[PDB]
């Protein structure tokens, strides 16, 4: 079965540029066609342009035009892309997609790569800040009550959060991040218990920022 | 398997764009063909 | 350019049923498309192509068909691997485009959210900027509505609203209100609430406290 695969996760600045590229795994090369698409996220997804992996050719878009290039190594059977003059809207998830077989071109894409993360900012590498979301006895619901833990102002997207480092797994929640005016990502999660072992547990959530390598913990006090 | 000088790819392309003239238009061809031979022939397909 | 959208924002179902999508376009088409499902937080797989054709590999329910600029897709059974969008891609000309988006849910009887209210810390109290949060869980219709209310008055603009992708298991949804302002306007406020509006409930509810 081919299969396709490419590059990490990157971050970049307004004005740089990127190389994103994918490697190819199929049977035979019969003028295979890596072509490449794009997603903001929550948004339509919008086309690249496709590369002629058989030789050279480079249709591209319009909407795209005269600043994105593409090229392919023959050898490594891989797909090169690049992009330059970034700005913040680009902020997206790039495929690779392609690979007719029977046919030599198509224009629709039968096997994709698995997604690769672009992030334009213009801040740099931050840990996140932790508050804690302590609950009242006013709004004991059913004997059960809710509580959770801020992370604030934070850089990237992995934020992994968990509570009591796994000790507890029910009714939790973890909301997605959220971008901000300053250009910072915050996230909050929450998570209910019976109040009836409110003042006689311990909860601690736990965070795990490996781009800055911060580990926090703070017990919530109700 | 190599592309340079004294080098050439054998397929080439056809840019059907709708904006080009008669002359350049695609066309779908089909070929038929029919032949006798000994044994009693099978695709018949005759009168009414 | 051609324009493509999907009649469907979003499709209701429950799970052993069929279900059908509208794909129209601003101008003609040859029966030129195709059908993708996307899982959250993966890659497309396509499904149709041709407008018709059946893809291998794939379950045998699915089935495209229509012409012209009208598009149909439908299942007849509904399995667990449906739950997902479905786009749909025009290839009729250059630069091809894509659809909106039209995406499963799983139906069951409407479940009504239970509300919570977080005061700031005061930690956060330190820092110098203010945040309040307002929660909702385990509510069904994601089309919900949460305003705040500040000192007898409404506020906008200043709040951001995220949501939970609706869990297998619980097959519900959940909410947090968020309401960040700076400090000199915290200690000028005396009376906090935010207002949530539900189709499951009754009537608006509303919460709220108070410094201290």
């Amino acid at each position: 079965q081919v299969q396709l695969v490419q590059s990490g996760a990157e971050v970049k600045k307004p004005g740089a540029s990127v190389k994103v590229s994918c490697k190819a795994s199929g049977y035979t090369f019969t003028t295979y066609a890596m072509h490449w698409v794009r997603q903001a996220p929550g948004q339509r997804l919008e086309w690249m342009g496709w590369i002629n992996a058989g030789n050279g050719n480079t249709k591209y878009s319009q909407k795209f035009q005269g600043r994105v290039t593409i090229t392919r190594d023959t050898s490594a059977s891989t797909a090169y892309m690049e992009l330059s003059s970034l700005r913040s809207e680009d902020t997206a998830v790039y495929y690779c997609a392609g690979g007719g077989g029977r046919r030599l071109q198509f224009d629709y894409f039968d096997y994709w790569g698995q997604g690769t993360l672009v992030t334009v900012s213009s801040a740099s590498t931050k840990g996140p800040s932790v508050f804690p979301l302590a609950p009242s006895s006013k709004s004991t619901s059913g004997g059960t009550a809710a509580l959770g833990c801020l992370v604030k102002d934070y850089f990237p997207e992995p934020v992994t959060v968990s509570w009591n480092s796994g000790a507890l797994t029910s009714g939790v929640h973890t909301f997605p991040a959220v971008l901000q005016s300053s250009g910072l990502y915050s996230l909050s999660s929450v998570v209910t218990v019976p109040s009836s072992s409110l003042g006689t547990q311990t909860y601690i959530c736990n965070v795990n920022h490996k781009p800055s390598n911060t580990k926090v913990d703070k017990k919530v006090e109700p | 398997g190599v592309e340079g000088f004294n080098c050439y790819f054998p397929l080439q392309s056809y840019g059907f764009q709708p904006t080009n003239g008669v002359g350049y238009q695609p066309y779908r061809v089909v070929v038929l063909s029919f032949e006798l031979l000994h044994a009693p022939a099978t695709v018949c397909g005759p009168k009414k | 350019d051609i324009q493509m959208t999907q009649s469907p924002s979003t499709l209701s179902a429950s799970v052993g049923d069929r279900v059908t999508i509208t794909c129209r376009a601003s101008q003609s088409i040859s029966s030129w498309l195709a059908w993708y499902q996307q899982k959250p937080g993966k890659a497309p797989k396509l499904l149709i192509y041709d407008a018709s054709s059946l893809e291998s590999g794939v379950p045998s329910r699915f089935s495209g068909s229509g012409s012209g600029t009208e598009f149909t897709l439908t299942i007849s059974s509904l399995q667990p691997d449906d739950f997902a969008t479905y786009y749909c891609q025009q290839y009729n000309g250059y630069p091809w485009t894509f659809g909106q988006g039209t995406k499963v849910e799983i139906k069951r009887t409407v479940a009504a959210p239970s509300v919570f209210i977080f005061p700031p810390s005061d930690e956060q109290l330190k820092s110098g900027t203010a945040s309040v949060v307002c929660l909702l869980n385990n509510f069904y219709p994601r089309e919900a509505k949460v305003q705040w209310k500040v000192d007898n008055a409404l506020q906008s603009g200043n709040s951001q609203e995220s949501v939970t992708e609706q869990d297998s298991k619980d097959s519900t949804y959940s909410l947090s209100s968020t309401l960040t302002l700076s400090k000199a306007d915290y200690e000028k406020h005396k009376v906090y609430a935010c207002e949530v509006t539900h189709q499951g409930l009754s009537s608006p509810v509303t919460k709220s406290f108070n410094r201290g």
